[PDB]
């Protein structure tokens, strides 16, 4: 349960590098 | 109203318990009787603590479930034993939280409406220990304890919530939390009694009475008169034992489990299954007052002369004397006589003819080894316990025993003879009476050391001297014919003899193991051979 | 012989690590949204 | 506000006003050092914040703080260090900005021994000690603590500066206590819900060591019972319903109640004498005249004496001639502030020093007082002793020696009475020299003697009392008043008419002469 | 119709050597039932705060369960403590 509650926010977390890492490859090319 | 209709005494099954039972509905319900308008014009606070304690096998836990039967509310919570600590931290105080909070937020939306709620805590020392008596490890203890004293009485207070634990050492309990207003009534649980006793098992057999299937040979009074110093458990665990007796005389075993299908409706109960169970498979826990007689009276008693009239009658006086007075509450004698007489049967008998509520013997047979400090604290201790009934009896034997004398020297301990010369005029304690019989095999002895001068009085227990007593105890004993009988009078009447009952008995029983033609000549030679005495 | 076994208690879960997470994450939807809006 | 503490509150006084009169400057310079540590012990109560109260209000200091026991422990760590900082923080802020003359801060403690006494401890110890007194100088910090382990504190606390103020707390007295059975009970009086027949004056003067929880309790219970007096209970739920209008509670229900409810319990003491004396005393003849004299005029001597601050009797005579009921009367009839009694019974099985404390205890003890009045009874079983041997403890010997010519604190007496059977044994150990004197008991001597006692005991009638008279009358007796009342219940056990026959021919057999 | 309870507690004891372990062992064979659970000595101690409660208490949730939705018509659980 918790164990599983975890797991999500790290997913979650890579998920958000995944987007940071998104974000500035697209800004790149938009330059 | 708060309490169901369908309350009453016989319906809970409870026994001797009516004294406590009626305590705790007064202190714990009377304030609920009287309508809200009377109670408000008191203005008076409400009760919030309940605490059952006692030894195992009482019905502490029977007691709280009926209680909480009887109340008529939601249903009340119950923590079966020490389930709240758990391992992330902030589970303990997050569960003790979460236990009040339906009660605290019913009440806050009810107003002073609200219903009445009670929890029931079942091992309660195993949460809650003293604070200060603790180890340093981690505090999921203290923490626990803290949120749980907060929470009963913090800065809101709540007057809709009943505290009851059960519990199996009261000492371990911590002693900041026992205050009025938390845990303010506290009552001690005992053993029942033969009332008791009677009534609890009625209780047990009711279902058998209904149909029928006790013979009539059951005396309930003489069941409950048997069994004394038993417990509900153990009457009901003989009850069990007894019906299982009489059950298993229809199953044939160790070939092919069968039963017989048609005398099924035949069984019955009868005494003798219940005494059968009673010395076979029962036996107390709760101590015991077995003061086996067997062991010391192995041979009962047999009136050979006088002087065992004497003896009992002057036992007797002096008992009635203990008994009915009370400008002299301690009163003893001292009982004394060459070696081998029974002094010590003579003081067991004499012991137990009287009726007193509580009778001990304290004997060195139990104290082998033991050191030079230890019998003091066990004398110490048998005369603390004695010291609580109204009426008691002791019986000191062997006491040239439980010196160490020896007469090399000679040699023996002062600070026992110093422990029992102070223990024997310490007066009990006001509306109280104590007997004191001691025995003894050397008065020169004691009157060098000045200690029978303590004592009141002394009683002399002696010895066959007359060949008429013995030929009394023979016929008495009834192991030799009338032409035997005959020989040893002829020779007996010759002079005079001097032989102790034990001896006397011992001779005889080593004669017997001779041919017939050789036992009379061999027991005439014994009692020559060992009658060499003034 | 003067010495004493020891007792744990786990703390590697956090109840309070699954607030600011979940709430810092969903506000990147609609950034993600608006730029690639911006970039097609 | 507070009494029994005149002296006390003065001296208070100079240990803690006595350097803050001055001007900062002057005791700068000088170099005088400051109090600022006190401590509390005694029984719960409002006696320790009333005299917190008292102390604090006459300082023109602000509002002090007051924290109820471990307030600034939590589940988690820092939260308890954390409160620290803060309050100090405006003491130093202040400190920085007035400089010397500085507002003052008190702060006060409830039930510190909770945190102060496992690093959550020693952490809050070290810091708490840190803030008040450490490397940063603090001129405007007063602490007050109330705990009942005093003695559990840390070490570091008790160097010399921290803790120089040691003072107890009062107790309940029977004017305050009154008062305060008269604010919880207004409410019933204004209700007239208690009745005019009980007196509270009689039960505040006996209640002892009662305090404000056991009183409360007392009063519930009453209610209790006030409300099942109308209850018809142990037969149903359900009750008479009319009476309730008419209500009065009786002082008896009022003392039933408190009296098999609570008992008192920081201890419970007593002067229980009437356990050494079982059937009071007889005047059956002169010496025991003779014998109170003397004991009167040795306690006049003792409490007009000058010269001779300490005084001690001996009191001598054969067995069962009761001796320690005379002593016991006498030290009763003296009427001293503290009377103790030191027999054997307490002390079954202890070693030669046990005994040896327990006598050094209360010789200590009885010492502190103005003038009081000691008795030791059985002396040789005292110290075991034993004819064969001869045995005994040299040990208990050498204290009893050297106690009985110690002389007490300048200007107090003292009285020592001790009872014994053995002239010549404690001539033998040297030890009756130290006694200033000694005292003799006789036994019954003359018949006429008997006769009289029997008579003052009104046990038998003219007729038995004349034969008796006649058939001792021609002859000396010799017998002890306990032993002759041992026989008398004996003889009093057969039927009416076999009495005088079966006491003569005990009266025979236990004859005996010098 | 007796309205009796069954007995649920046995003792073994007796010096090294006689058959207690075979005994216990022929015991549990015999009952057409579940197959028993068995503890071996001390095993349900644990390290974490609060886990030992939870084995012992895992043992009786069978049983539990079974009373619950059999009622009285249930069948019998064997738990075998060794040492
Ligand atoms: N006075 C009594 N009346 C009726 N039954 C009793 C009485 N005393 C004991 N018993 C019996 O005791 C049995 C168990 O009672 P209970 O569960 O309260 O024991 P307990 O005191 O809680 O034990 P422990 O103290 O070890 O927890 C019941 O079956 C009940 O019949
Ligand atoms: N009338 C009697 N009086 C005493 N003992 C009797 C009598 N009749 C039979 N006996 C037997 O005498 C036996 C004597 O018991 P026991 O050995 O305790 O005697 P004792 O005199 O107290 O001991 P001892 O003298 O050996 O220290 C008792 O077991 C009893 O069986
Ligand atoms: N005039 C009296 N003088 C002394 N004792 C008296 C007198 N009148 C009555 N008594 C009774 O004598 C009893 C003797 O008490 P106690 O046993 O202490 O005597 P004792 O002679 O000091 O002791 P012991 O014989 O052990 O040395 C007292 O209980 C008291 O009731
Ligand atoms: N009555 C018996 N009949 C046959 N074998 C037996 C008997 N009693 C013991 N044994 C033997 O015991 C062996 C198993 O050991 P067992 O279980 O008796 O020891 P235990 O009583 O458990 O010992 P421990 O006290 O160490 O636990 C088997 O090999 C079996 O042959």
């Amino acid at each position: 349960e918790l164990e599983e509650m975890q797991r999500r926010a790290d997913q979650l977390a890579d998920e958000s590098l995944e987007s940071t890492r998104r974000m500035l490859q697209l800004v790149e090319e938009s330059k | 109203s708060i309490i169901n209709p369908d309350w009453n005494f016989e319906k809970m099954g409870i026994g001797g318990l009516d004294k406590e039972f009626s305590d705790i509905f007064r202190r714990a319900f009377a304030s609920r009787v009287f309508p809200p308008e009377i109670v408000e014009q008191m203005g008076c606070k409400h009760v919030k603590g309940i605490l059952l304690y006692g030894p195992p096998g009482c019905g502490k836990t029977l007691l709280a479930r009926q209680i909480g039967k009887m109340l008529n509310a939601r249903e009340p919570k119950v923590v079966n034993g020490p389930e709240i600590l758990n391992k992330y931290v902030g589970e303990s105080e997050a569960n003790i939280r979460k236990l009040f909070a339906d009660a605290e937020e019913e009440q806050r939306r009810l107003g002073a409406n609200s219903g009445l709620h009670i929890i029931i805590f079942d091992e309660i020392d195993a949460i809650c220990k003293q604070r200060g008596s603790m180890a340093g490890s981690t505090g999921v203890h203290d923490t626990v304890v803290n949120q749980l004293l907060s929470k009963i009485d913090g800065v809101e207070q709540l007057n809709n919530i009943l505290v009851i634990g059960m519990t199996n050492r009261p000492d371990l309990i911590d002693e900041a939390l026992l205050r009025p207003g938390r845990l303010e009534v506290k009552m001690e649980i005992g053993l029942p009694d033969e009332k008791g006793r009677l009534q609890i098992l009625h209780i047990h057999t009711a279902r058998m009475r209904g149909h029928q299937l006790l013979s009539a040979d059951v005396d309930i009074k003489e069941l409950a008169v048997e069994t004394k110093n038993f417990s509900g458990a153990e009457l009901e665990g003989l009850v069990r034992a007894a019906q299982s007796t009489a059950m298993n005389r229809h199953i044939k075993a160790s070939t092919k489990v069968e039963v017989d299908m048609e005398k099924a409706e035949s069984l019955q109960v009868t005494r003798g299954d219940f005494l059968a169970s009673l010395e076979n498979d029962i036996k107390p826990a709760f101590g015991t007052n077995q003061e086996d007689y067997a062991s010391y009276i192995m041979n009962g008693i047999i009136k050979w002369g006088d002087p065992v009239t004497r003896v009992l009658d002057d036992g007797e006086l002096l008992v009635q004397q203990t008994k009915n007075s009370d400008r002299t509450p301690l009163v003893s004698v001292l009982l004394e006589g060459p070696p081998h007489s029974g002094k010590t049967a003579l003081a067991a008998k004499i012991a137990e003819e009287s009726n007193f509520p509580f009778i001990k013997i304290c004997s060195p047979d139990k104290m082998i080894g033991f050191s030079e400090t230890a019998k003091c604290q066990a004398m110490k201790k048998i005369f603390d316990d004695a010291y609580k009934s109204q009426l008691s009896c002791v019986v000191v034997d062997d006491i040239e025993r439980l010196l160490d004398y020896v007469p090399i020297g000679p040699r023996f301990s002062n600070l026992v003879l110093q422990a029992l010369l102070v223990l024997l005029k310490k007066a009990p304690p006001q509306g109280r009476k104590l007997l004191i019989i001691g025995t003894t095999s050397r008065k020169d002895v004691l009157q060098e050391m000045e200690m029978l001068n303590a004592f009141s009085t002394t009683i002399h227990v002696p010895n066959i001297a007359t060949g008429e007593q013995l030929l009394e105890a023979l016929e008495l004993l009834g192991n030799f014919k009338d032409k035997e009988r005959t020989t040893i009078a002829q020779q007996v009447k010759g002079k005079k003899v001097w032989i102790g009952i034990k001896k006397l008995l011992m001779l005889i029983e080593m004669s017997l193991q001779m041919d017939p033609e050789y036992r009379v000549r061999k027991f005439l030679a014994l009692l020559r051979e060992e009658g060499a005495s003034p | 012989a003067i010495f004493a076994s020891g007792i744990i208690m786990d703390s590697s879960i956090s109840k309070q690590a699954l607030s600011e997470i979940e709430t810092r994450h969903s506000e990147i939807i609609k950034l993600e949204n608006s730029i690639r809006e911006l970039h097609d």
